[PDB]
């Protein structure tokens, strides 16, 4: 993006001042759309010395004579040339600037425009910058951030000591990673993305995307009228144990609710009987085990079962002990079908197996599972899209790293999912998503496409729950999937 | 809202 | 039908020109009903040299002076006498005909009337005929087909190399088989059937019918107020195995949801317990088996159980191995009750057994099962209503050949079902229909009547699903059956 | 305004390129507000070589990659520096320009953006400019004009041989006189006025204004609760004759319907009796005349009557003969009250009388009356605001020059009224407005203020007529005045 | 009304 | 209408 | 729609 500004100025010939004018007026229009008529509000515009501040001077200048009061607090030392030009315009237009900030200054204003730092933030915020941000955060005023809330690193979404909490953020061209990943996603408040005149070619060249409704709509598989269940594929789910009898049921129904033609579960006897007593549409094959867990004794039956399917999901509720490790790794090594690898199958996975497989795989860890898989801490892997990309690329797989914002990558293309709510922060949620992904693969979507559509729909179904999200359970999530699908179309 | 347009 | 034209002209004395005028004006009225006022549209009428083309010249002539523009492209070589007469009228009325088609010609018109070929299509479409049809199919214009979309064989519904995809088809007298079977059903778009003046006696003499709401309404059994469960019959379902525990439950509830008085399942222990934990209204008798599958050891218990019922359904989830084959065939040979034979009972059926049974039977295969039963390929049996009829007649049974259009025949009468959607393209759907058919037989409908009502209602229930059809499962299908019934009345 | 651009660039320091970017994007936003989503439309942008054209290149460039198609036809010879810069951007962004216009070019586009000439039009339009404008006018496409429809002189509203008829005009900063006066007002279609970043001080410095609802609302006199009729003033209307008995009634009720406390008419006997038989709230004093017309014999009674009033209206229906001339001029010369001088009192007015009066006057001619008053042709006075201003200034009066756009001036301040419709193009309309103006003067508004409020409300009342405007009569106009008043508040 | 058309 | 803003 | 009938 600063690349995209650079090219638009130096190669396309757009004056930097024209980009900055367009940025500032976008902020004014955005605020009007959110607050209604601006003429009754008093504005405090906080401007740094850089281009974000310059954008702020444009805002301030365009509000002059049209709103109740505007004051700029200039917080920088030096001014970049465009900031200086726009400062000069603000003052020529009769605008007032002060350079000292007084704690009681918030009292006489209704709206704070935060133009302190944009994408040029380097290092922790301290001093008067911090004191001022902390005062704005305690003020209860309406806060509109220019580009990114000051204090958010726009590459990672991390807070650099302290950051503005905005009601509205207006960003330019494309959303930044810092609006998409937490905590930055939370501090952004409502995000508007403004067109400030970059060539469309440069906007579309970005390689990291937010999954949108239109993207998912266009990926949904067709349902030709002259069809039968075989048209819509077959899934095998290898799942469950004497300890975890529920997981298979949720995965299997996740596949059926997204349109899959046939779903077979392989589950240890008698736990397999649990699935059909709840959903008799499922096929739940009884696997005879020594002690209630899959082991190498079951390798051959599972491979036979896999021959008549298009995709295999493995892992939910398997347990994690040595015989399961041996089974999972020997199975995946021999299986010549796409695999969706989740939960306990991740916890015992030998990643060498993934390198040697000719067939594709999708892995769906939460950060605790990812952390154990790459031998790092949760803090080092959480929202670490570059680590996810490296892992996907090295192991020839799709990685779906689950969290409130989910990252979906094959190492070349990375997508971010922002649907969902905290009702998914509960056992069983993950098991449903596993079945969904397998189901869409069976219907003919690529592993990456299936993962993209599934994470979106899974989160969207959650948002459709009619009561308080904390009461959402996986069973109700399932009931909501076909409504998410209908609403998407 | 009338920042941009009067009619 | 061309028979019906022939008789109406030669025996009843209706001038062929009067039939052709009536056909053409039907098309104009149909288009007005679908597009609203025609006066703002420009029409491109593509006419072959036969009677379909003649119908087109009638259309073109009746639009002259009333719409924005009409042009006929005459694509044939010679003209039949009625086509020639109507061509002559079109020109006397001031109409324009060209004989060369130019790719850019579509550009100046809004609606294409396809009067190239009707039921007189013989062989693959090639040359300028094909090129023109392919251009119309790429054009995005509104396409109205006269009689049948050109390129569909009206006897089978197959595409003869290439065919017009219509938004609206107007056919004369009765629907043709090619509007009812796929792919032709898909290419027809919305079908209107116009009365063009054939004697009603000849229209009603057709032996192949589309199942309609009024037909099903009039077949539904009465529910006398002074009744009890015995009034509404008793069904035994012999179903399931250690591998397939869910199938019995779906079949049994399919019988209860259509109004059957009592349903008993015979299912291997402990899989029988699955049914009553989900629906405690069912009676689920435990059958003690050696290895989880019905065998000759269970022959005598099953025959005892059958004595107190009106109908027996057999096959869903039985498995297919030698002991099941022996059991199914020995059972059906001895059973002196109507039988509904599905799924795995079809896969092991010895068809000699059907010939020797005195009691009736309904068989409900999908095309894969039909193909294995007559030792043909799926492609040779799919939508092959003449093969279905032969099989029904030779084996003294009702054959219900399932697909997006379902064929129901006893060898003398053949019916086509067009209710349903792709949510039924999923495991469990078939199991429900089996129970429905048995249930209606138990209520006193003939095997053919029971099959007719059941296929219609089963498809209609699917269309009543409130969310996206791909999320429909058999359990939800069941909940919808009583609403399908209510809506039918 | 070109002054206002000049100052904003040279004194305030706003780059001319920034003004031009802001102008162009205003056009895009305006079009979106009027057409909805622009992405399905194809745009033909016609650009001259000047700043209007430059604005067009900004429009074209901002539509690239976002709508179905954009093409610029560049119609000029040379390009000004900002036009050249924006042309260069359009092409760097991948935009297509042609320099030849082909009559069939309109066929492939939905919207024509007219950026040929703005306020820099000098002289009659001929050649390819004319041919192209005439083609656009015959095309039936949606036409959006940048700044002013090309061919309208923005100072007068006159057509310079030929001009674009726009559906939408987007102008910058303030409306131009050419959008306000006919024919230009008609060719403008819907007018949007965009803020392109001029300092508010310069926008407000304009001395010619369109009368707006907010202006009239803020001018309306207060109605203190503790009041009586004397609070709201007293009007004398000297009006009518044996020939014209209706005029007094309409003037008098015009004063009462705007809130005046007391209205007295002086009308020749027995024509005075007409007024009270219709509206018995009026006082209609009988004036004894020799032959049915006011003459010097009535001078003294009229002056006595004027002593107890705040304002005198004179002229409606007086007739125009020598004795009326003598009376009107001797009356106005001696009357030391504000006078509203209309109709026949204008036709006999000696303008020397206006110079010698110490008291104020408002004159309310239509262009035929103005033309006879200054001894010019109707064509020379119609919409001639500079002539109106000179006349007001020389004669120390307010001039209200009536037409579809009414001009109200005291020589220093000029206002334009754009309310009303063709139902006011009928005898009696003028008589009502006369009474309204007198009434508001009596309530304490200045002559200019009273005229400003009255012309607005008079036109607005007309627009409130519930049936076809051509059926509006003065009597119904009267009934509508209090609803116009209510709606204004 | 269904004299002309069945659907 | 989405020329200016995406959400 | 007025192909057949005027009133
Ligand atoms: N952590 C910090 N503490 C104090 N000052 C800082 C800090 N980070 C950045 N700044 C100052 O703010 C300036 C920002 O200017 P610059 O135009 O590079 O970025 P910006 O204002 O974020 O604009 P843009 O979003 O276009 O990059 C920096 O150059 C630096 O001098
Ligand atoms: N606050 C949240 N917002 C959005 N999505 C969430 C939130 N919390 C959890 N999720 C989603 O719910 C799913 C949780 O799956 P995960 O495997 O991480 O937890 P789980 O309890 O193990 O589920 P399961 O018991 O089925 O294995 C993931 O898709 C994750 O992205
Ligand atoms: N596959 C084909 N390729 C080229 N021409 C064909 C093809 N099939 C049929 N035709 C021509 O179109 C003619 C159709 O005339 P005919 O009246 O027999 O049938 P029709 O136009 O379909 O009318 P109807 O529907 O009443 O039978 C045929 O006789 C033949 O000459
Ligand atoms: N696209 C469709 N449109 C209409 N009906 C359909 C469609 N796809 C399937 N069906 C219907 O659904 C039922 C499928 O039964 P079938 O036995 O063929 O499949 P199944 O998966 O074996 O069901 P089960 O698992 O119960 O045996 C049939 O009645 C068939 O006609
Ligand atoms: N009547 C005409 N016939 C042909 N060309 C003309 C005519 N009138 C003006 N032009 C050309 O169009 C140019 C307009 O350029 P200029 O920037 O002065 O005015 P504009 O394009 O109307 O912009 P603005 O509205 O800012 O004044 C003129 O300088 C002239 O060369
Ligand atoms: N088309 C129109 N649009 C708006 N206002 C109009 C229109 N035609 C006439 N008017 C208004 O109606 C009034 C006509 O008064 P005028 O004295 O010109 O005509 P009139 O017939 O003499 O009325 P009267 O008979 O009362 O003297 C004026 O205010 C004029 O501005
Ligand atoms: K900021
Ligand atoms: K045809
Ligand atoms: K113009
Ligand atoms: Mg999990
Ligand atoms: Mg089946
Ligand atoms: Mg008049």
């Amino acid at each position: 993006m600063k690349e995209i500004d650079e090219l638009t100025i130096k190669e396309y010939g757009v004056d930097s001042r024209i980009l900055m004018e367009r940025a500032g007026i976008s902020v004014v229009l955005a605020m009007e759309e959110e607050l209604g008529n601006l003429s009754d509000y008093r504005f405090l515009v906080l401007c740094g010395g850089g281009n974000n501040g310059g954008d702020g001077f444009v805002v301030a200048r365009n509000l002059l004579g049209v709103v109740k009061d505007v004051l700029v607090v200039f917080l920088g030392k030096k001014k970049t040339p465009d900031c200086e030009y726009n400062y000069g315009l603000y003052k020529k237009f009769g605008g007032k600037v002060v350079e000292q900030f007084e704690p009681s200054i918030l009292n006489e204003f209704d709206v704070v425009v935060d133009a302190i730092f944009g994408t040029g933030l380097r290092g922790e915020i301290t001093g008067e910058y911090a004191e001022i941000i902390n005062l704005v955060n305690k003020s209860g005023k309406v806060v509109v951030s220019v580009d990114v809330p000051s204090g958010i690193d726009s590459n990672t979404g991390k807070v650099l000591r302290t950051a503005v909490k905005a009601d509205l953020t207006v960003t330019f061209g494309v959303p930044k990673i810092g609006h998409i990943l937490f905590p930055g996603r939370d501090l952004t408040g409502k995000l508007k993305v403004a067109n400030i005149g970059h060539p469309v070619h440069l906007i579309n060249s970005i390689n990291r995307y937010v999954i949108t409704r239109e993207m998912v709509r266009s990926l949904l598989p067709e349902r030709p009228r002259d069809s039968h269940k075989g048209t819509y594929g077959k899934v095998l789910i290898i799942a469950g144990s004497r300890l975890y009898s529920g997981a298979p049921v949720l995965s299997g129904m996740g596949s059926l609710k997204v349109g899959t033609g046939l779903v077979k579960l392989a589950v240890p006897f008698p736990q397999n009987l649990i699935a059909t007593s709840r959903f008799p549409e499922l096929i739940s094959v009884p696997i005879d085990t020594e002690k209630g867990f899959f082991s190498l004794q079951n390798l051959q039956e599972c491979l036979e079962l896999s021959k008549d399917v298009d995709v295999v999901a493995i892992g939910p509720g398997l347990g994690n002990n040595e015989h399961v490790r041996e089974f999972v790794n020997e199975f995946l090594k021999t299986l010549e079908k796409p695999a969706v690898i989740d939960a306990d199958a991740i916890n015992v996975l030998d990643t060498s197996v993934l390198k040697e497989r000719k067939s594709p795989a999708v892995l769906t860890p939460h950060p605790g599972e990812m952390a154990r898989l790459v031998k790092k801490t949760v803090g080092d892997v959480k929202y670490n899209y570059e680590l996810a990309e490296e892992f996907a690329k090295e192991n020839d797989c799709v990685l779906v790293l689950k969290s409130a914002t989910t990252i979906v990558t094959d190492g070349e293309k990375t997508l971010f999912n922002i649907t969902g709510n905290t009702g998914l922060s509960k056992g069983g949620s993950g098991d449903v998503l596993t079945g969904m992904i397998a189901g869409f693969i069976a219907q003919g979507l690529s592993p990456l496409e299936a993962s993209t559509v599934s994470v979106y729909l899974h989160g969207f179904a959650a948002e459709l729950f009619e009561q308080d999200e904390r009461g959402l359970t996986a069973s109700e999530l399932l009931r909501l999937i076909p409504e998410a699908i209908r609403r998407l179309k | 809202a009338a920042w941009l347009f009067e009619a």
